[PDB]
């Protein structure tokens, strides 16, 4: 019945004034990409920034079970755009947000579906 | 010159045909840094230099590619040398990473120990190993050839690299191996690169382009090291990062490199020319297997 709630304490972490984690790795790329969330190479676009993707996991950084039955990552071996806005906090930028299963950008940074 | 446009230096092939004495390495530029873009790490910028330098090469670039990658976590419990490598290498690349400390990693596996303790089953195309022990920067000692990781990866190199396959393995002054300069000599071609951004280091990636397992130059690496000290004392590298801001042709190409099995009696003229024009990887295309040796104790009384 008991189990860690890292995302929880993290956001309350944050909340409470600490410091982001550190040391997410950005990466070098053109800023011309497509702008999706999280794809297997760079794609930022002009207002992001792209960072490896394990970098920016709560809970491979943490050293924690990853939240799902399988324990798959979603982020590992990939790369994450995270908006210029938000880049101070790649960690809890992807915790607190989440991709559009329809066209693969940022619920609110970038998902333009429920437009018209 | 317009040296500070390219990704870093190549030692020029006369500086390799010398006969020098070894000597202390005292750089000009010591002391320098690079002023890095906004929020990058100096291990990214490195390691898209090197990337950016390994374009310009000869690489064996097959489907199905394996890289390993040694010495690739960080005090920061991250790596980002791995990160550009599989930002560089063609989507579904096979990336395996290793180092003695424990870190987190974008590459497909992971292996945690010193780097002897690694076996793995399959050749590779591509050796990548960023090793270093701080410890070498001891200039009150005299400077001998080491060996430690450097004789794993010697034997590494010459019992799992692929005909064909190519290697960037990082010296500096204190931290070189004889043998390891010998040994490319039996690559197609070599060299010693200097990154623009840490120009101002003793570092240098000995790059072995397209592996032919037999001597093609014979190199005595304590003299070859002296030449590359002499380089490096001879022509100040200027510090930059420009390369850094143009990476619409980063990618490395998807070239498709044939692979054959081959046993040694079939290794011609004809095949070796192949080999040393970046045409093809000799290696079986069976499955990546590795495993790291784990020493077991019980300190109970
Ligand atoms: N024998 C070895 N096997 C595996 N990894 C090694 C070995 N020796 C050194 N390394 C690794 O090489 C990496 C070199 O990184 P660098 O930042 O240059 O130096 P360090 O991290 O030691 O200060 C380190 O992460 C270190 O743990
Ligand atoms: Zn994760
Ligand atoms: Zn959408």
């Amino acid at each position: 019945a008991f189990a860690v709630d890292a995302a929880k304490a993290y956001k309350d972490y944050l909340a409470s004034g600490g410091q982001p984690i550190t040391n997410c790795v950005k990466m070098l790329c053109t800023h011309t990409g497509t702008g999706q969330a999280i794809t297997v190479t760079p794609e930022a676009n002009m207002d992001q920034e792209s960072f490896g993707g394990a970098s920016c996991c709560l809970y491979c950084r943490c050293h924690i079970d990853h939240p799902n039955p399988k324990g798959f990552c979603d982020l590992k071996g990939k790369y994450v755009q995270i908006p210029t806005t938000c880049a101070n906090d790649p960690v809890g930028f992807t915790l607190k947000n989440t991709v559009c299963t329809v066209c693969g950008m940022w619920k609110g940074y970038g998902c333009s579906c429920d437009q018209l | 010159s317009s040296q500070a446009w390219q990704p870093g230096v190549a030692m020029p092939n006369l500086y390799k045909m010398q006969r020098m004495l070894l000597e202390k390495c005292d750089l000009q530029n010591y002391g320098d840094s690079a002023t890095l873009p906004k929020g990058i790490m100096m291990n990214v910028a490195k390691y898209t230099q090197l990337c950016q330098y390994l374009n310009t090469l000869t690489l064996a670039v097959p489907y199905n590619m394996r890289v390993i990658h040694f010495g690739a976590g960080s005090d920061k419990g991250v790596a980002p040398g791995t990160a550009v490598l599989r930002q560089w290498l063609p989507t579904g690349t096979l990336l395996v990473d290793s180092d003695l400390n424990d870190f987190v990693s974008d590459a497909d596996s992971t292996l945690i120990g010193d780097c002897a303790t690694v076996h793995t089953a399959n050749k590779w195309d591509l050796i990548i190993s960023d090793m270093y022990d701080p410890k070498t920067k001891n200039v009150t000692k005299e400077n001998d050839s080491k060996e430690g990781f450097f004789t794993y990866i010697c034997g590494f190199i010459q019992q799992k690299l692929a005909l064909g396959g190519s290697v960037a393995i990082k010296i500096t002054e204190h931290s070189w191996n004889a043998d390891l300069y010998k040994l490319m000599g039996h690559f197609a071609w070599w060299t010693a690169f200097v990154t623009n951004v840490n120009a101002s280091s003793s570092e240098a990636f000995l790059i072995g382009c397209n592996y032919l397992g037999k001597p093609r130059e014979q190199i005595d690496g304590y003299v070859m090291h002296a030449n590359y000290i002499f380089w490096r004392n001879t022509n100040p590298i200027q510090l930059s990062s420009y390369s850094l801001f143009d990476m619409s042709k980063f990618p490395l190409k998807l070239r498709g490199t044939a692979v054959m099995s081959l046993k040694e009696g079939q290794i011609n003229d004809m095949i070796l020319s192949l080999l040393s024009k970046g045409r093809l990887i000799i290696r079986e295309n069976n499955r990546v297997v590795i495993s790291s040796d784990v020493l077991v104790n019980n300190e109970n009384l």
